[PDB]
C-alpha cells in the first residue's frame, strides 16, 4: 500500500484499527552532487520537479540563444562598415576583439 | 480585548498562542481539542426485519362451497379450491368424491425477533458540530463542551469565548441512512409504500410497535397436493436477509477524512477537515503590567538537536539574564516552528531548554520569549523512521525544504542567465552608439 | 403513464383536470386541498420565566466575627456587615454596642409558577410541507395526508401519485422563535449564557426541570437598617415581565400570505404562496375504450348568463344529441374560464347546464365535452358587490378585460399610423422613380 502524509488505516479481522502516517525521509542527499539532489526532490516532490526543470531549461535556452543572437548582430554591425570599404583595412583592436581576419 | 484567531480541526494536538497588548505583559492562551462530534438532524421513517408468512388453517366443507371473506391483513391472499379429497390421520375426511372445497388463506406478519433484530431507515440533513475543548487562558483552565456555531459562548472568569462555525459544510452522512446493529450505512432505501419484493424494505413498519405494516412480498397461493391438508404458497425471499448478504461495508470503514461513526446518537468523530475560528472577549483585568513579570537582557539562542521529524524533534537552548525568577510565555510568531510548552519558568542567570517541531531543513525563526525576540538558527537532519503512528505536529510551509545547495543552483542557473542577457543588451547598445558615432563623420 | 401537472397552493378551491389519451376515453381527475401545513425543524435551547430572589436568614454572632461560605447558588451574593445592633420582638438580641456581625445571603431561583407560565426559546430551520388532499381519479375517491417532498407516494387502486416540492422555500418563521401561551414570535433572543438583566432571558434554564439555571439579574446586597433583622437587596426587575409588556404582536397577526400560526407542534397553515407540482403514474387498466362511453354528435354551446365576478357567475347551455346516456367529463383546456363541476350526466337528447367562472368581458373559450369540442362565445357583465368574502376562483390573464371597443380604438390608433407611413414610403419611392424617369 501507499501511505502518504495525510494518513492510512487498516483493520485485520478482529484487531483494532491501526493508523499510520508517512514522514518525509526521501532517498538521496539534498546537500551536494547535483544528480543526487534531483533524485531527492523527485522522490520528494514529483510533480513540481519536472515543471521546475522544464522552466529553468527553457529560460536558460532562451537566454543563451538570445545572447548569442545579440552578440552576432553586434559583431555584424561592427564589422560591416569596415567590410564595404574596397581596401578593407580593419584596425587591430577590433581584429582582436571581434575576431576578424 | 477582542482577540480573534484560528484553530485547525484536529483532535489530540494542543494549540498554543499568546496575546500581546502593546504595553503590558503577554497573556498565553492554550486550547487542546479532545473530541469533536458531528450530529446530524436525524428523522426516522420506518424499520424493517424478517417477515413471517402466517397461514390460517384450511376451511374444509364436504359437498358444499365456501367463500372468500377478507380480513385486510398485509398482503392477505385468499383462494378457494374445488375438487379436494383430503386425508387426516384417522382416515379420509369427506365421503363426497367431488364438490368439496378447501380455502387457503395466507398473510404476511413480521417476525418474532423484530424487536432486537431490525434496521432503522432514517433521513439526515443539516448537521451540528460540538467539541470538547480544554481551554487555558492565563493559567486558568476549564474543560467544557463548547458548541461551534457562531454563538453560544463559554464563560469562565469573565472571559467570553465564541468558537465560530466550521469552514466546511461537509458531512459523511448522506440524505438517507440505514442503521443496523450499531453500524450505519449510506443506503438509498425506498420510501414508505414503495417497498419492493425481494429487496430492502419489502416489510415497512412505521415504528417498532406501529401495528400497521406495509408488505409487498410477492405472495401467491398454490393448489394443495391431492390428499393433503396444507396451505402451499410461493413468495420472494426475505429482502432484509438479501440486504444482509450483500451489505457494502459500513461507514465506519469507508468514511473520508478518517471519521469514527458511532451509534446511540448517530454522530461522526474526529473528522480532520475544516478549521474552527475563535473569538476571545477578554476583560481588561487579566492584562498584567510589564514590570510584574520577568524581562530578559542579553539573551542568546542555540540549537542542540534538530531533526525535522513529525513530533518535537528539535531542541533550542536559550542562555538568558533577567532580574526576576518567574515564568513567562514562549511563542514562535511564524508557523516555522511549533513549540511544545507554552511557558518557561526562569531563574535569574540559568538556561532554558525548549522543544520545537519543524519541517525545515535550514530553520531560521525568531523566538519570542518573555517580551523579547531572539533568533534561533540551525540545520535540521532527516529522521530515522519512514512511517510513524501519530499525526504531524507542524505545518508544511511552501518552500520549506529547499536546501541551500539547491538555492545556489537556482540562483546561478536562473539569475546568471539574466546577467548574460543584460551584458548582451549593454554590448548591443554600445555597438549601436559606436556605429552612430562612426557615421557622424560624413 | 406519466401525467405531469401543477396545482396552485391554496386550500379549499377544487382543482379539476382530465387525461386525454389519444384513442381511449378521457379520464377525469379532481384534487381539492383541504389543509396545507408547513412545519419547521424546531430545537429547544432554553426556557425562561419570572424569577424569585431567594434569601437566607441572617447569621448573627454576638461580639465575634463571621465569614462567607459559598453555596454556589445562581447569582449568589454574600456580603458581611459589621457594627450591628439587631432586634427581636423580645428586646435586643445581642448585648454589645459594636462588634456584632450579620451575614446576608441572597440568590436567584426560578419561580414556583414556572411549569404553567414560561417562554420556550426555539430555533427553526428547514421546513417540511405536508398537505391533506382529497383525490378523485376516475370515480375512485380517497382522503389521505400527503407529504409534498418529491417522493413518498400515495397509493390507491394502483395509481401512484407523488406531490412534488414547493416552488418556494418561504417560511413565516425566522431563525429564532419564542413560544408563549399558544402564540409564536420571531424574536432574537440572547444565547444561553448571554443573558442580560432587565431583558428577556436573564433567567435561562435549559429545560423546564433542568435543575441548573443561568441567572444574570444584577443582584446587589445592601446594608440593613439599624435595629432590624432583614436582608435588603437591590436588583434589576424581571425581564420576562418587561418582555410581556413590550410584546409586538404574534405571528398569527403579522405573517404575510395569509398564514395561520398554530402550535400543537409549531406550524403554519394555509399560506397562499407557491404551487404544488403533481406526478401521476396511471396504469394501463383504467383506460376504457371510447365505444363503451357516450359520444356526442351535433353539440352546440350558448351562454345564458355571464358575469365576470369572482365566483361561478356564468351559465352555458349545451344542446346535444347523444349516442348513449351516461356521465362523461367536461373540461376547459385553457385558464380562460374555470368550470364548476368535473362531470355531467347525460340523457340522449337533452340539454346540459354548466357553471363556469371567467374574468373575460368577451369570453371565447372552447369547451371539451365527452370527446368533442364546442365553442362557447358571448359577453359578460359587471357584478354588483364591490367586496366579497371568498377568494378568486379563476385566473388573471393578461389582456383579459379589453372590452372590444377598446380593441377598435387601439387598432385604429396603432394601425392607421402604420398605413400612413407605408403609403408615405411608397409615395417617396414612386417620386424617386419619376425623377429618374424625367432625367432622361
Amino acid at each position: 500500500f501507499t501511505v502518504t502524509e495525510k494518513g492510512w488505516e487498516f483493520v485485520w479481522g478482529n484487531h483494532p484499527p491501526k493508523r499510520f502516517w508517512a514522514q518525509e525521509t526521501a532517498p538521496g542527499n539534498p546537500h551536494g552532487l547535483p544528480h543526487e539532489v534531483i533524485t531527492h526532490y523527485y522522490h520528494r516532490y514529483p510533480m513540481s520537479t519536472i515543471l521546475g526543470l522544464s522552466i529553468c531549461a527553457a529560460i536558460a535556452t532562451v537566454s543563451v540563444a538570445a545572447s548569442t543572437w545579440l552578440f552576432c548582430r553586434s559583431r555584424v554591425a561592427c564589422l560591416t562598415p569596415y567590410r564595404l570599404t574596397p581596401n578593407a583595412r580593419i584596425p587591430f583592436c577590433l581584429a582582436v576583439l571581434c575576431c576578424a581576419r | 480585548y477582542e482577540h480573534a484567531t484560528t484553530m485547525p480541526s484536529q483532535a489530540g494536538i494542543s494549540y498554543n498562542t499568546i496575546v500581546n497588548r502593546a504595553g503590558y505583559a503577554p497573556l498565553p492562551i492554550s486550547i487542546t481539542p479532545t473530541k469533536i462530534k458531528l450530529i446530524p438532524t436525524v428523522n426516522l421513517e420506518y424499520v424493517t426485519c424478517h417477515y413471517k408468512t402466517g397461514m390460517d388453517s384450511p376451511a374444509i366443507k364436504c359437498c358444499g362451497s365456501q367463500e372468500c371473506t377478507p380480513t385486510y391483513r398485509p398482503d392477505e391472499q385468499c383462494k378457494v379450491f374445488t375438487g379436494v379429497y383430503p386425508f387426516m390421520w384417522g382416515g379420509a375426511y369427506c365421503f363426497c368424491d367431488t364438490e368439496n372445497t378447501q380455502v387457503s388463506k395466507a398473510y404476511v406478519m413480521k417476525s418474532d425477533d423484530c424487536l432486537a433484530d431490525h434496521a432503522e431507515a432514517y433521513k439526515a440533513h443539516t448537521a451540528s458540530v460540538q467539541a470538547f475543548l480544554n481551554i487555558t487562558v492565563g493559567e486558568h483552565s476549564i474543560v467544557t463542551t463548547v458548541y461551534v456555531n457562531g454563538e453560544t459562548p463559554v464563560n469562565f472568569n469573565g472571559v467570553k469565548i465564541t468558537a465560530g462555525p466550521l469552514s466546511t459544510a461537509w458531512t459523511p452522512f448522506d440524505r438517507k441512512i440505514v442503521q443496523y446493529a450499531g453500524e450505519i450505512y449510506n443506503y438509498d432505501f425506498p420510501e414508505y409504500g414503495a417497498g419492493q419484493p425481494g429487496a430492502f424494505g419489502d416489510i415497512q413498519s412505521r415504528t417498532v410497535s406501529s401495528s400497521d405494516l406495509y408488505a409487498n412480498t410477492n405472495l401467491v397461493l398454490q393448489r394443495p397436493k391431492a390428499g393433503a391438508i396444507h396451505v402451499p404458497y410461493t413468495q420472494a425471499p426475505s429482502g432484509f436477509e438479501q440486504w444482509k448478504k450483500d451489505k457494502a461495508p459500513s461507514l465506519k470503514f469507508t468514511a473520508p477524512f478518517g471519521c469514527e461513526i458511532y451509534t446511540n446518537p448517530i454522530r461522526a468523530e474526529n473528522c480532520a477537515v475544516g478549521s474552527i475560528p475563535l473569538a476571545f472577549d477578554i476583560p481588561d483585568a487579566l492584562f498584567t503590567r510589564v514590570s510584574e513579570t520577568p524581562t530578559l537582557s542579553a539573551a542568546e539562542c542555540t540549537l542542540n538537536e534538530c531533526v525535522y521529524s513529525s513530533d518535537f524533534g528539535g531542541i533550542a537552548t536559550v542562555k538568558y539574564s533577567a532580574s526576576k525568577s518567574g515564568k513567562c510565555a514562549v511563542h514562535v510568531p511564524s508557523g516555522t516552528a511549533t513549540l511544545k510548552e507554552a511557558a518557561v519558568e526562569l531563574t535569574e542567570q540559568g538556561s532554558a531548554t525548549i522543544h520545537f517541531s519543524t519541517a525545515n531543513i535550514h530553520p531560521e525563526f525568531r523566538l519570542q520569549i518573555c517580551t523579547s525576540y531572539v533568533t534561533c538558527k540551525g540545520d535540521c537532519h532527516p529522521p530515522k523512521d519512514h512511517i510513524v503512528t501519530h499525526p504531524q505536529y507542524h505545518a508544511q510551509t511552501f518552500t520549506a525544504a529547499v536546501s541551500k545547495t539547491a538555492w545556489t543552483w537556482l540562483t546561478s542557473l536562473l539569475g546568471g542567465s539574466a546577467v548574460i542577457i543584460i551584458i548582451g543588451l549593454v554590448l548591443a547598445t554600445i555597438v549601436a552608439m559606436y556605429v552612430l558615432t562612426n557615421q557622424k563623420h560624413n
